[PDB]
């Protein structure tokens, strides 16, 4: 028996995320994992009350949805043009300078804090030992700044900038707030 | 300075006529005679001043 | 956390004139990649 | 039309400046100080562009401190009385919100407080009084510029950019005068270092002040005579500012260099002694005096300003600084031994007596940072050298 | 189901009106010899003093707090200038000292005089309850606003008890009274800001040397505030406790009740005729005369606050108002000083 | 309650009353206008009487009565109390 939640990006405001229970049965056991999306296509049933009778107030039955089948689930790119033209000025070696001389305009900077910040926040490699261990792939910049220091802006620019990037400042808070619950 | 404490202000006086005022109920009194009052004054004389010895 | 920045410090005409005076031109204002371009290329190469 | 006239007049005229400075608070007798501190903050900076990105600032912040009966609150009252968009509390009772919005519940916003004060100038007095929770709220409005609201029910975002003057009473409500600025108003760290700048007072007797008080007051509190004036009047000074307001101050000229160095000057003889009002001086006070040269921009009504206008602001921060008073590395170091030990002598005695004892508590002090004999000698060679060489 | 006669300018408009419907009684009015009467009496030169000792004629002694307190009863001059102003003729008044010094009794006996005055214990006391209730009618199960205790003392005169004491939100409110001269009340149902004008006397409990400033406790800004703070000390008298032990030991005997301060020559009811009199027919006005001598003292005191000087020009013009004066001697702002040093010669310890 | 409230229309006893701090003190000080204790924190806004007697057994400042030094300096006590 699982149970199986309604996903959270798909909430409509204002609502709490309700949820059905899924039973599970021969090789569909095992086939589902905590914390990923899944497809299913098991039939509906109630039996029987069931167990209330004390809190509701009226002859009211679970619900209880018998499985079927499981399943996974189911504005800036890169462009070829853009790409074959990209490719020749990557070429340079001088362009890293630049970039890091691009990386925070408006603060002035330095050519350390900056470094650091381009560093980090372009990449690295993952990178999975067969089959064990990862490493770490990411840079962690410990920022120690300083009154009157730029280092607050700094930080903020990579907001702007990247991808993926997400401002949970101290506490609070500024949502979010650096803790899963 | 050493000496002192001063200023005997009025909750002294108060007190002495206080002491008085039980002094006699060990004569069980109404009366609050003299010698009364002089010997609350000598008890409070006495308290202190024994730092002269 | 493998990089440690940190800030200082006494006081430099260098560092001092050549930050203040990108500042001040900020503030009156009212060689490096096109920020498109390189908020594109690290997505790019990260993939 | 009719009007404009006297507007013309006004900006013609090359004291009118003055004029403004000394026509403020009328109430108020003098510091000359405050009045500016208070002007400049209804006459506001650009406050805009420089993108990409992130958004200068723009307005302007006050908090002026002083030992009581010092009148802080008149030019308060007189905040509130003369300019419209002007909110007024006392909070220790704010409470909370207070200076936020509730909100109401749907989802209809309260004003309330400070945010229905907006594009304005807000007065609280003592920020000393109302503890941890609201204060950070402020810092809220006064570092991200909006405020960010959601109570058990809809979310919001509601902009609030705005100038808070405060009046906050020192820990013992006097100075200590010795005693770092820093510790004495008593408010954390981050709302301290975005109020620029403190404007500090203290009242201590001259009996020609003195006979002044006395007699402004009991003239005061005389119908007659109520015939003080100020040059303005008090109906006309605002149409004259929003007039005022209206312009966009933009120095694109290249004497802004200049600034740079001013910038430069103000750091390097502040950087020692460290036991001077530093501060650091922040960077964010260059920052600073960006919004404080455009105020006096939008003052004058001249644009792209002058160098001159740049050293007056220049010089405010100046006293502002010092009301918060009170290979030769080798050399460097024994130079900021003269110039500490004659700096504290002088402000707490004459100084003087027998050199040998500043080369005594000198060593006292140094021998803690000795590493090596060699750190010793040199530095005793060297405070010798500089005293026969001063001789 | 639920838990002296009044001044002038605080009536206005019910002289103003009350006439045009007319009416009868309202201001005590006044016969014409006893005027003649006042205006004689006005002349005798130990009148200072004299009306000094027939304030409290139980209470022995202290003679400068009985007097202090005599210019509460005559205090200030109001003004409105042309909008605004109106500083009053409020003086306040706070006196901390030793226990069982009849610092309570003053209280009870200045409440009696007081026409609308209003007296409050501490802790008795909450900042909702000095203002503003808005209770249920429950007559009418209604709402209706109510008066707080300070709302209801506005004029004449708030006595406080153990003013130490307060919880810390009440004295919260006195820094909007002291100040301002009325309150402001947005709270819940009707957001104004009504007129509480009145003078305060405070009594205090201190918790030789030590910083005395230190030891009335108080928050030394609250604590500067108040007009004259009286300090009780040792006059050094001798001298003094055997007069007064004779005043109070008495009764006693006689048991029945028969004059009380005699042999002193005593006014009665006519100190209060007197008194309001003087408070509806008088204006004082400074003039020159004050301005030079008032500022030096305040120098002196210098070489404190500005607030001071403020409680010295009311408070010396209350003097100046007694004596039948509607301009101050240069003379008068001696003693209108004295009175804040007569504490400092308290001070000493 | 207890002490002064425990024992009241009868005498109190206390020792080493000099190590009693402060907040002891206050209570002490002001229960010698008798008749009185006021509680004003929290749940409680009584007023409760205090009919209690004292004594007070005390050491003078260390180590014992230094001759050297006046009275009132050998003992600790401010003269708020005393009186």
């Amino acid at each position: 028996r699982v149970t199986l939640q309604e996903a959270p990006g798909t909430v409509p405001p204002g609502r709490l995320p309700r949820h059905r229970e899924v039973i599970l049965l021969a090789d569909l056991v095992d086939v589902s994992k905590p914390g990923e999306e899944v497809e299913v296509t098991g039939i509906y049933k109630n039996n029987y009350d069931g167990n209330l009778n004390a809190k509701n107030g009226f002859p009211v039955f679970a619900t209880i949805i018998e499985a079927n089948s499981i399943k996974r689930r189911e504005v800036f790119s890169w462009t070829e043009e853009e790409e074959r033209e990209f490719r020749k000025i990557s070429r340079d070696r001088g362009i890293i300078d630049k970039i890091i001389s691009s990386m925070a305009p408006s603060i002035y900077g330095h050519r350390d804090i900056k470094t650091a910040v381009a560093c980090s926040l372009f990449g690295g490699v993952p990178k999975n030992v067969n089959g064990k261990h990862s490493i770490r792939g990411d840079i962690n910049v410990l920022l120690l700044g300083d009154p009157g220091t730029a280092k607050s802006q700094i930080l903020k620019y990579v907001e702007k900038t990247a991808h993926r990037a997400v401002f949970a400042t101290g506490q609070g808070a500024s949502a979010v707030g650096l803790t899963a619950s | 300075s050493k000496f002192s404490f001063g200023q005997a202000t009025p909750r002294t006086l108060l007190g002495i006529i206080r002491l008085s005022q039980a002094l006699a109920k060990l004569r069980l009194a109404d009366m609050v005679d003299i010698d009364d009052v002089e010997e609350a004054l000598r008890l409070v004389r006495v308290s202190k001043e024994s730092l002269y010895q | 956390f493998d990089i440690l920045c940190v800030v200082r410090d006494l006081v430099d005409e260098e560092a001092d004139e050549r930050l203040a005076t990108f500042v001040v031109d900020s503030h009156v204002r009212s060689s490096p990649i096109p920020q498109e371009l390189l908020m594109k290329y690290i997505h790019y190469a990260r993939t | 039309s009719d009007e404009i006239n006297e507007l013309k007049e006004m900006v013609k005229d090359e004291h009118i400046y003055d004029k403004l400075v000394r026509s403020i608070a009328p109430a108020v007798f003098g510091h000359e100080a405050v009045k500016k501190g208070i002007l400049l903050q209804m006459l506001g900076g650009v406050h805009k562009s420089t993108v990409e990105g992130i958004k200068l600032r723009g307005d302007i912040n006050i908090c002026v401190v002083g030992d009581p009966s010092t009148s802080k609150s008149q030019f308060l009252k007189y905040v509130v009385g003369f300019a419209p968009r002007s909110v007024y509390t006392s909070g220790k009772a704010s409470s909370a919100a207070g200076l936020t919005a509730a909100v109401v519940r749907d989802y209809t916003i309260e004003a309330g407080a400070l945010m229905l004060a907006d594009n304005g100038i807000c007065c609280i007095d003592e920020f000393d009084k109302m503890d941890i929770s609201d204060q950070v709220a402020i810092h809220e409005a006064m570092e991200q510029q909006t405020i960010s609201i959601a109570k058990a029910g809809i979310h919001a975002t509601l902009n609030a950019r705005t100038s808070i003057l405060a009046a906050a009473n020192p820990v013992g409500g006097r100075y200590n005068r010795k005693l770092s600025l820093r510790g004495n108003l008593n408010m954390t760290a981050p709302i301290m270092s975005r109020f620029d700048l403190f404007f500090v007072i203290l009242d201590d007797c001259n009996e020609k002040i003195d006979t002044e008080l006395a007699s402004h007051i009991v003239d005061l509190h005389m119908k007659r005579d109520e015939a003080i004036e100020p040059p303005f009047s008090a109906e006309q000074l605002r149409r004259y500012i929003k007039y005022a307001r209206t312009f966009k101050p933009i120095l694109t000229k290249e004497a802004r260099s200049y600034l740079v160095e001013k910038y430069k000057e103000l750091r390097k003889d502040d950087a020692q002694g460290f036991s001077r009002s530093s501060y650091r001086i922040t960077v964010r006070q260059l920052e600073s005096m960006i919004r404080l040269s455009e105020a006096i921009a939008r003052a004058n009504c001249v644009d792209e300003i002058t160098p001159s206008f740049i050293a007056e602001a220049y010089d405010l921060l100046r006293q502002s600084i010092i009301r918060v008073d009170v290979t030769y590395d080798k050399y460097v170091s024994m130079m900021n031994m003269i110039v500490r030990k004659i700096a504290e002598v002088d402000r707490e005695g004459a100084e003087e007596l027998t050199a040998v004892d500043i080369v005594d508590w000198y060593l006292l002090q140094k021998e803690n940072d000795l590493g090596s004999l060699a750190e010793y000698w040199e530095e005793r060679r060297l405070a010798f050298k500089v005293i026969k060489r001063l001789v | 189901k639920v838990s002296d006669v009044d001044t002038s300018t605080i009536e206005q408009e019910l002289m103003q009106n009350k006439v045009d419907h007319n009416e009868v009684e309202e201001v005590r009015q006044i016969t014409d010899q006893d005027l003649a009467k006042i205006r004689e009496v006005a002349a005798r030169e130990d009148l200072y003093s004299l009306l000094a000792r027939s304030i409290a004629p139980s209470i022995y002694e202290l003679e400068d707090v009985k007097k202090g307190i005599l210019l509460q009863l005559f205090g200030g001059t109001n003004k409105t200038f042309t909008k605004g102003g109106r500083y009053r003729g409020d003086i306040n008044i706070l006196l901390c000292g030793d226990p069982s010094t009849s610092k309570s009794q003053i209280l009870q006996y200045v409440h009696k005089i007081t026409p609308r005055g209003v007296y409050t214990s501490g802790k008795g006391s909450s900042a909702v309850g000095l203002t503003a209730y808005i209770t249920r009618d429950v007559d009418t199960k209604q709402l209706v606003l109510e008066s707080g205790a300070l709302v209801l003392s506005d004029g004449g005169v708030c006595c406080i008890d153990e003013f130490d004491k307060m919880s810390d939100s009440t004295r919260s409110v006195l820094h909007e009274v002291m100040e301002q001269q009325t309150i402001s009340i947005a709270k819940a149902g009707i957001i104004t800001t009504l007129n509480a004008r009145s003078s305060i006397l405070a009594s205090a409990n201190p918790i030789p040397n030590l910083p005395v400033t230190e030891n009335i406790d108080l928050p030394p800004p609250l604590l500067s505030r108040f007009d004259l703070v009286y300090l009780v000390l040792d006059k050094v008298d001798e001298k003094n406790d055997r007069e007064l032990a004779k005043h109070l030991t008495n009764l006693y005997l006689e048991d029945k009740p028969e004059h009380i301060s005699q042999d002193d020559v005593l006014p009665v009811e006519f100190l209060t005729m007197y008194i309001s009199y003087a408070k509806e027919h008088i204006h004082p006005i400074i003039t020159e005369a004050a301005k030079t001598e008032l500022v030096r003292a305040y120098v002196g005191m210098r070489k404190a606050t500005t607030r001071q000087l403020e409680s010295m020009i009311r408070l010396a013009e209350a003097h100046a108002k007694m004596k039948l004066k509607n301009v101050v001697e240069l003379e008068d702002v001696q003693e209108a000083v004295r009175l804040i040093r007569s504490a400092i010669k308290d001070y000493a310890t | 309650g207890g002490a002064l409230v425990l024992a009241d229309n009868g005498i109190c006893c206390i020792d080493e009353f000099d190590k009693m701090d402060e907040s002891d003190r206050t209570a002490i000080h002001e229960v010698m206008e008798q008749q009185t204790i006021s509680i004003s924190k929290a749940g409680i806004n009584t007023t409760l009487n205090a009919r209690t007697s004292i004594l007070a057994a005390a050491n003078p400042l260390y180590g014992r009565y230094n001759p050297r030094l006046s009275p009132l300096d050998n003992i600790n006590l401010p003269a708020a109390l005393l009186s």
